[PDB]
């Protein structure tokens, strides 16, 4: 049975700040301006144009995924009627950050390439992987532990292709694609932490057996999927020897991601002391 | 003193409780007012583009004036993955007001964060003498 | 399975069409003044506030149902990647549509206005019915039905309450709020469009006999839906004397609602033929 939402009569003020937010913050890859990035992405070379080809095709996957079943898989879930408004909203968004990428494509590669890079995404196991492991979750029947899988995906699995964006703005390269992933990655640090927030809403409503139960699902999936991601960045990120620096930002990125679900940071400052030229990227 | 604000998800109240430091916390609802000295650890909460990024229950305290007088420092919480907005409600506060930009952390703040502000703030009021 | 989007290779350009004129169009209730509307609506009687307030929570109730429930049962069933993130978006705007009728709420009426008119719609019948009806299609598992039963919400359904906002702007008031309907309208002609081109696309994929029940269960579901709006009608309606105009226009949309799913018109001419004030303030 459905109501008509009242947004005059709100359950919880925290939901109407992030829908302002995410509202206010509306945006599509038409205001970046990409093709002042042609120079820029021809003095790359077949291989560093290769991994970024291959980077973008996996943050699109994740978009494709957390837009068509993820987002919207939380809204029979959600615990007040604006939370279901707000998760159509990052659902959409989601839309746009996929679409972005085949417009920042459409602007520097040429058709060969992209069907070279969206190949690939269809082969690589590791990839896959990652999609089946929260797939399985978001059309699971159980709402804490995909609330779990879905912060992991905001806070913590995009940060793996999240890097070379700003790796190439730390060269003065590209740095108008760099605008448009900042864009992105705005709004994923809004999904992360809204959908972290509810989910310790939700766990206040259960047991205590439950509670621990879920820690050690969180601790759980979130070292199988950071296994699956040291692989997958060592496919990409070897040739061009960042694997190192890369996997210094996911440790600092699960940690971030850990607090989003109310949990302590895991992993110790050196481990996740990233390369400032990475860090003064994002900031 | 620590004077301290947080929303209702409670990633700065939870840092502050971890610090150890007794603190006292700008209501959700409602005005207050302090008497000693203190430092101000506070959120950002801002947007698109210094109009804002400051809780609106943090501009209530400190547009008191016998509060506004006592504030010392300021020490703001965020997270990286908002660009330039980066714990900007620090540098909102630092900016408009003759108080210094003591730390920053994100969200619940690590292990070290919690010894870098004991330390830190240890230090900073043997300065005040 | 998930395969990233790839917005470059589009087996329909009618998904990037509709995309691009739906994103193209993005607006929200704050673009609109509605407080220029006070001194008009305190010329409005008791009646005739009351009205416009049961009306408006009548919409909000079948545009919280489309964005929460309606579009997102579309994903699963859509037949290409780029139709599931144009259905992301409707999801979206449809939760922009609520929220604009709480706005309007908050500027015009008071809390205990506001609560009367939600008060109403929770134990109205002929409300209530509609929503029971579209839910019991949305929540099954016949995917053809399910996009019957959208594009007679988002093409006949809604327009028994767009009836009165362009009846008060025909009559010089409330007419900023009559903007902000507008752009509603503007997009629920997008949304029946397209839900309806997608039925027919599923159409060609199924065998006569198939085509055939689906035609016998839009005119039985047409039918179902059209019996409990006149008696929606009425009882709003009848108080101020627009019920004849209003059935018109009922048929009127019907007509519409009919033709976007391919069929013909069922009312003739002689029987849709709504009040030429009305339509004019449609344009
Ligand atoms: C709507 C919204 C906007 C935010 N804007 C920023 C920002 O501009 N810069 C930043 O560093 N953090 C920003 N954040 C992150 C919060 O500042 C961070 O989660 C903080 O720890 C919240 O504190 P609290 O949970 O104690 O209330 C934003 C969070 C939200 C929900
Ligand atoms: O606009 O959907
Ligand atoms: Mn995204
Ligand atoms: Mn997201
Ligand atoms: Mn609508
Ligand atoms: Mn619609
Ligand atoms: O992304």
């Amino acid at each position: 049975r459905v109501s008509a939402i009242n947004w005059n009569r709100l359950q919880d003020e925290k939901d109407a700040e992030v829908w302002d937010r995410l509202t206010g913050n509306f945006w599509l890859p038409e205001k970046v301006p990409v093709s002042n990035d042609i120079p820029s992405w021809g003095t790359l070379t077949a291989g560093e144009k290769q991994l970024t080809m291959r980077v973008f095709t996996g943050l699109t996957m994740l978009d494709t995924i957390q837009g068509t079943v993820g987002a919207v898989s939380l809204i029979p879930d959600a615990l007040t009627p604006h939370e279901e408004a707000v998760l159509t909203n990052i659902a959409f968004m989601e839309s746009v950050h996929a679409k972005s990428y085949s417009q920042i494509f459409s602007t520097l590669c040429s058709t060969a390439e992209i069907d070279d890079a969206f190949r690939w995404s269809e082969e690589n196991r590791n990839l896959q992987r990652k999609a089946e492991i929260v797939l399985q979750y978001y059309r699971g029947d159980e709402p804490l532990k995909r609330k779990v899988a879905s912060t992991l995906l905001e806070s913590f699995l995009f940060y793996s292709g999240f890097y070379l964006p700003m790796y190439w703005s730390s060269r003065a390269k590209l740095t108008n694609t760099a605008d448009m992933i900042r864009l992105i990655i705005r709004d994923e640090a809004v999904h992360g932490y809204y959908i972290g927030y509810k989910f310790q809403r939700g766990l206040a409503l259960v047991d205590d057996v439950t509670r621990a139960e879920l820690k050690d699902y969180t601790y759980e999936l979130l070292f199988e999927l950071y296994d699956n991601e040291v692989e997958y960045t060592q496919d990409l990120y070897d040739e061009v020897g960042l694997t190192e620096d890369v996997k210094k930002f996911l440790r600092y990125n699960a940690n971030k991601a850990l607090m989003n679900l109310g949990y302590e940071a895991l992993f110790p400052r050196d481990e996740t002391d990233v390369n400032p030229a990475i860090l003064s990227a994002l900031s | 003193s620590l004077v301290y604000f947080s929303s209702v998800s409670e990633n700065t109240h939870r840092f502050v409780q971890k610090l150890g430091i007794p603190a006292t916390r700008i209501p959700l609802h409602g005005r207050i007012e302090v008497d000693e000295p203190y430092v101000l650890i506070l959120p950002t909460y801002g947007g698109g583009r210094a109009g804002g990024y400051v809780p609106k229950q943090v501009i209530a305290f400190l547009n008191n004036d016998h509060n506004r007088a006592q504030l010392r420092g300021v020490i703001a919480a965020g997270n990286t993955n908002f660009g330039a907005e980066f714990c900007y409600a620090g540098d909102v506060v630092s900016r408009k007001c003759s108080v210094p930009y003591l730390y920053r952390f994100e969200l619940m703040g690590t292990e070290d964060d919690v010894a870098a502000v004991r330390t830190g703030l240890a230090e900073f009021w043997k300065e005040q003498t």
